[PDB]
């Protein structure tokens, strides 16, 4: 491998290294928008919480933190934004 | 290198390219600034301001939507503590350790520890008593730690 | 044409008989009132890209070039649909300070006006509606360098023409050249 | 803990010329050493070079063409007049018909040659052939 | 190898490998010449002439002459284009 062009990799190889380490470094976070079941409430859920998340007006509890990236408590509408 | 542990752990955060406000925050500098005038009076600490607003407002990094970093802010009409937050905490665990160690004289590897901590703290007061954040009479005396520390 | 739209420091108007009539005159587009009333621009520049293609710049006063954003997207329609054949960018006037040196009481120059962040500070409100996602800046074997701006393609949609007039622009402006990618989503 | 990032950088191209690669990685840039390598650019040694530009200190990706022999440093960055230069040439280059010590003057940053050229002794910032 | 009188005051030009740029010794020998032959457009057959590259024993010791064969028959109009 003497000519891996080192400042034009594959995408495919740039999300399997490190968060630091790469020719411009990204975070592997994200954020995501929560419906938590009976409210019109779109919650902006920060992916690697680390508190509990509480909901507004139906104050059940939204997420839990975990390891690296939180489980969300109910099986929840979700999806990845921006 | 990790300073008082043999360890090379490399695990810290790493901020995007783009400086920019995503399109979907529509949350803007007045809110988000007087949101930390409120909750910081609700006895929070600058790195927990961050991490409560990252994790239930979607607000990334406070210096990207205010142009001002959060102890910055603080201290924009008064209302930041004393002590800094992290000279603060080695404080605080510091006299955790020392009330342990007088039970448990013969806990010799508390003993090594106590020094480690002590030591981080006289290495970082020697910091803010140059950039005049601490006064020059100040000193770490182990006899009123715990009156500093509430 | 008129006093109102166009003020400066100073008071020369030059090219400005029918530029800043060009906003005096329009009615109803999104946020029509809190532009017209309050706000103005500084000054315009007519230079050269390509061939004969002319594209006029606006300077702008900076604590209101946050309130040119949110209606740059309507304004470069209006602007473009009476100017025609033309493209419309708009540029901080944004004074550089010089570095001192050896050789009265001169508090310190703000790194925000130095000559390094200004000419990157040009370029992010230049493509204004595409943010830059990279940069690759490259020596050309010679000494002389060259600068590749990667732009998001999220919103790609609008920037496709107006590549070519913002390196001429950004050249004209600055002194250095650039060219514009548009690399994939990471 | 870098001491020093000139030496640290040229310390990376010297083991992948000798490895046979055609590109390198430099992880921190620095105006020294992008003014560094514009002295064997132009001499003819590496060729086409990026600056990759982050917000934190930029990295630097260099084409290697394969004519480099060593290209070390001299870390303490000594000073050297012109009357004391000439014994720096003998010490350090492998001959008088090529190699280059390139010091950082008063007018810039430039060869020894470039030096005597113009009237410009300097400190020594670094060796290449 | 051009003196000041403008002769050329030398006993051979030594080769230098096409890989890795690096001159091939007298005694490297390890070093390979070898040919390869392209063809004509519209038949296919040997057409009589033929490219030379030279691989150093070093960088063919090292185990990827491979790589090195392959990237010169690729930038010099032989292998697959895409």
């Amino acid at each position: 491998p003497l000519a891996k062009d080192l400042l034009h990799p594959s995408p495919e190889e740039e999300k399997r290294k490190h968060k630091k380490k790469r020719l411009v470094q990204s975070p592997n976070s994200y954020f995501m928008d929560v419906k938590c079941p009976g409210c019109y409430k779109i919650t902006t859920v920060f992916s690697h919480a680390q508190t509990v998340v509480l909901c507004v007006g139906c104050s059940t509890v939204l997420c839990q933190p975990t390891g690296g990236k939180a489980r969300l408590t109910e099986g929840c509408s979700f999806r990845r934004k921006q | 290198g990790r300073m008082h542990a043999p360890g090379k752990g490399l695990s810290q955060s790493a901020l995007p390219y783009r400086r920019s406000v995503p399109t979907w925050l529509k949350l803007t500098s007045d809110d988000v600034k007087e949101q930390i005038y409120k909750l910081a009076k609700k006895g929070l600490t600058p790195s927990q301001i961050g991490v409560i607003l990252r994790d239930s407002h979607g607000v990334a990094q406070v210096r990207f939507v205010t142009g001002n970093k959060i102890l910055r802010i603080l201290k924009s009409k008064g209302l930041a503590p004393d002590l800094p937050e992290d000279l603060y905490h080695l404080i605080k665990k510091a006299v955790a350790v020392r009330k342990h160690l007088e039970r448990n004289r013969k806990d010799k590897d508390a003993k090594f520890r106590l020094i480690l901590i002590e030591s981080r703290i006289h290495r970082l007061a020697r910091y803010y008593k140059t950039k005049r954040v601490l006064p020059p009479n100040w000193k770490y005396e182990s006899s009123t730690a715990s009156a500093l520390v509430a | 044409s008129a006093k109102i739209v166009k003020p400066n420091g100073e008071k020369p108007d030059e090219f400005e008989s029918g530029i800043s009539q060009a906003l005096l005159e329009l009615e109803m587009n999104s946020d029509l009132k809190a532009q017209l009333r309050e706000l103005n621009i500084t000054a315009a520049k007519e230079i050269e890209v390509g061939g004969g293609r002319k594209a006029i710049i606006i300077f702008v006063p900076v604590p209101q070039l946050k309130s040119f954003q949110k209606i740059q997207v309507r304004l470069v329609r209006e602007l473009e649909k009476k100017f025609s054949g033309k493209h419309v960018v708009f540029i901080a006037q944004r004074r550089i300070l010089p570095k001192p040196t050896r050789k009265k009481n001169k508090q310190k120059r703000p790194r925000s006006r130095t000559l390094t962040a200004v000419h990157d500070a040009i370029l992010e409100d230049l493509v204004f509606p595409s943010e830059i996602v990279g940069k690759r800046i490259r020596v050309k074997l010679d000494g002389s360098r060259l600068i590749k701006v990667h732009l998001d393609k999220a919103q790609q949609n609008n920037v496709e023409h107006k590549v070519e007039t913002f390196s001429g622009v950004y050249k004209k402006l600055t002194g250095k050249d650039v060219n514009f990618e548009f690399p994939e989503f990471q | 803990v870098r001491m020093n990032v000139l030496a640290d950088a040229l310390k990376s191209i010297n083991n992948a010329e000798k490895r046979g690669k055609r590109q390198v990685l430099i992880r921190p840039c620095s105006k020294v050493i992008v003014r560094f390598l514009t002295v064997m650019m132009k001499h003819g040694y590496i060729g086409e070079f990026e600056i990759i530009d982050d917000h934190r200190a930029g990295k630097i990706v260099v084409n290697l063409t394969g004519r480099l022999n060593k290209c070390g440093v001299i870390s303490p960055r000594f000073d050297v007049q012109l009357k004391d230069l000439e014994k720096w040439q003998n010490n350090l280059l492998p001959s008088r018909q090529f190699g280059f010590i390139v010091l950082t003057t008063s007018a810039g940053i430039m060869d020894h040659e470039e030096a005597r050229r113009k009237h410009t002794g300097g400190k020594i910032l670094g060796f290449f052939f | 190898m051009q003196n000041d009188a403008g002769e050329f005051v030398d006993l051979y030009v030594p080769r230098k490998c096409s890989a890795s740029n690096r001159i091939i010794g007298a005694k490297d020998h390890a070093s390979i010449q070898m040919n390869v032959a392209e063809v004509d457009k519209v038949t296919g057959r040997f057409n009589g002439q033929f490219k030379t590259y030279a691989i150093c024993g070093a960088i063919r010791r090292m185990g990827e002459s491979d790589d090195s064969i392959l990237r010169l028959a690729k930038a010099d109009g032989i292998v697959s284009k895409n």
